[PDB]
């Protein structure tokens, strides 16, 4: 799956990640695996019923994201090449 | 991952191999044409632009944008430092607007957690749905808007939209730039469409 | 490894909070099983013969 | 004479199939198109939830991994 | 060739034609937006995202600039969906 | 030792009436006769029925692909 | 200054020139 390789370029890019569970996940990207784990630092985190929670790092599962919202001012098509 | 794991080891082993050089040998990808009626999906709106002359400036948007976040900086402070019940709609409405009712101090909208804000955007949404736009009110979007912690739950995310839309539809009753509310449905439309990311609902 | 659970009884959970009871009959590389003599312990649990199991599905097996 | 799988779905191109998927919706459409992963096709697609008739979708693409079992129609 | 044909042109009509497409996630909810890149997954880079639920039963909806949606999430996905106000 | 691909293909050549329990789908499982398959597990199923739980009903389905992802246990019947 | 927010949001209105 070429597009993971997109994923890959992203470091120090503060993004926000939908959890299958539904929890919103903001954090600035220290790494993405060639399977889509995603490592962040300075995070917080959105659930339903609970507080946010900050941490300092969390890595997350590839196939525990749904999807990446990624910056308005990210430039895809540099990205895409 | 794998989109189609193989679940079984390459007799049987005998037909298996049979079965993946049949296979090999059928067409990848296959099309047929068919030789010569659809469903709506119901999408919310979105803003009403401005009637002409009520559309701010960009320089006025950016800098409401730029100053709203510094106000949230001073919002954690108070909620640093350490009310009607979170499900009572009708407490809420009278509390916040009255008959008059509480202002939004930092003292009390610092004390409230993440979906009770979230809960009174909505009681007060409601309201907003079924009664006119006054200065209370008002005070107390922004409150609330300036307590949320993002990221924002898309639930979240959807509310402060219906109220942008609410709001842009209110814009519409007016007949002088004098009209006190002008100022503040600009306000909150473009916090919603600028600061909280929804830039389909944006003045432009 | 599977080897020495060969011809010993057990129970197994499977996703969607489902367990079986049986004796290991055969395995493969990729974790599917034969079980012999198996029950489906439902709610109110049968006796569903020789069955194969996939070797994802497999969440927990114990003896 | 055994029907093996890969030869059965290009078998079924072409013509009115039901494709059921592991969350339990359906749909009916014209099996346009197939690929080695049994991603599909379907034009003039007819959804069903609970069974019951929810949209007439047209053109709709279907990932392969969603799919519990397809057939032919009638 | 045959992300030209094959089911994965779909996809790449978005992309050539700069067309809208609905996709149906698994969230229980639908996306609607422009294709960016896709892979041979449905990983896509999606843009000006559109996304629509209904829950308690009133519609809901959100927008997205910019996405990375992984091919995991994508149950169908409609070529030329029809949407009103 | 029974490996259990045997097993599946002495399920073939008998054409042994088989429940099939799903993977995502604790609610109804599937029934039929194996009549192909291959190493992804995919199952050419003839004469298959939807069986339904607590509801006691079955639907005729016919000849069936179905996916073997979405396999969890295979049983005769 | 408790209603500081209160002040924010008028000085926000005001400033719509």
């Amino acid at each position: 799956m070429k597009l993971v390789r997109f994923l890959m370029k992203l470091s120090h890019e503060t993004v926000t990640i939908e959890l299958k569970n539904g929890t919103q996940v903001h954090g600035t990207i220290t790494g993405v695996d060639v399977s889509m784990n995603t490592h962040l630092k300075a995070v917080k985190m959105t659930l339903k019923n609970r507080e946010p929670v900050q941490l300092e790092t969390l890595s997350i599962r590839g196939n525990n994201i749904r999807y990446f919202i990624l910056p308005d001012s990210l430039p895809l098509d540099t990205l895409l090449v | 991952e794998e989109l189609m794991p193989r679940l079984l080891p390459v007799t049987p082993q005998e037909y298996l191999r049979r079965v993946q050089i049949e296979a090999a040998q059928c067409p990848d990808v296959v099309v047929a044409q068919i030789d010569p009626k659809q469903s709506v999906n119901i999408s919310l709106s979105g803003c009403q632009p401005a009637p002409e002359g009520y559309s701010p400036t960009l320089q006025w948007q950016q800098q409401q944008v730029a100053q709203f976040s510094t106000v949230r900086q001073n919002v954690n402070k108070h909620r640093s430092h350490w009310m009607p019940k979170s499900e009572d709609e009708e407490g809420w409405k009278k509390f916040c607007l009255g008959e008059i009712g509480f202002p939004p101090l930092l003292s009390i909208v610092s004390r409230m957690n993440q979906a009770t804000v979230t809960s009174v955007l909505e009681y007060l949404s409601n309201w907003f749905g079924e009664r006119d736009f006054t200065p209370e009110l008002g005070r107390w979007l922004y409150a609330l808007l300036a307590c949320l912690e993002k990221p924002l739950l898309p639930e979240a995310h959807s509310l402060i939209r219906q109220l942008a839309r609410r709001c842009s539809e209110v814009r519409l009753l007016v007949d002088s730039k004098d009209d006190e509310r002008v100022p503040a449905l600009n306000l909150l439309i473009c916090l919603v469409s600028r600061y909280f990311d929804q830039r389909d609902l944006a003045d432009e | 490894e599977l080897k020495k659970f060969m011809d010993k009884k057990l129970s197994l959970k499977l996703n969607g909070g489902r367990h079986v009871q049986g004796i290991l009959r055969g395995f493969d590389p990729f974790m599917n099983l034969v079980i012999d003599e198996c029950v489906e312990m439902a709610t109110s649990g049968n006796n569903i013969g020789m069955v194969v199991i996939r070797g994802n599905s497999i969440i927990m097996l114990e003896a | 004479l055994p029907l093996n799988p890969k030869p059965f779905l290009n078998g079924l191109t072409g013509k009115p199939v039901m494709v059921k998927l592991k969350w339990g919706m359906e749909y009916k459409g014209y099996l346009v198109s197939v690929d080695g992963y049994m991603n599909m096709q379907l034009a003039n697609t007819e959804e069903y939830i609970d069974g019951a008739l929810s949209g007439h979708l047209g053109e709709v693409l279907i990932r392969c991994n969603n799919v519990l079992y397809i057939r032919g129609v009638e | 060739e045959e992300f030209n044909t094959g089911p994965l042109s779909v996809l790449t009509q978005s992309v050539k034609n700069n067309t809208q497409v609905l996709i149906n996630c698994r969230n229980n909810k639908k996306l609607l937006g422009r294709v960016k890149a896709f892979d041979r997954h449905c990983n896509m880079v999606l843009e000006n995202v559109k996304e629509m639920w209904t829950e308690v039963p009133v519609n809901k909806d959100r927008y997205i600039s910019k996405m990375f949606l992984r091919g995991d999430s994508v149950i169908v996905v409609l070529r030329n969906p029809l949407i009103a106000g | 030792m029974v490996q259990p691909i045997n097993l599946i293909f002495r399920y073939l050549q008998n054409r042994s009436r088989i429940q099939v329990w799903l993977y995502e789908q604790v609610n109804m499982r599937i029934e039929g006769c194996i009549i192909g398959f291959d190493e992804y597990m995919n199952l050419v199923l003839d004469d298959a029925e939807e069986i339904h739980s607590k509801t006691k009903s079955r639907k005729q389905l016919g000849r069936i692909m179905l996916k073997g992802d979405n396999i969890t246990l295979l049983q005769s019947v | 200054d408790d209603t500081a927010l209160i002040k924010a949001y008028d000085k926000a209105v005001a400033s719509f020139k």
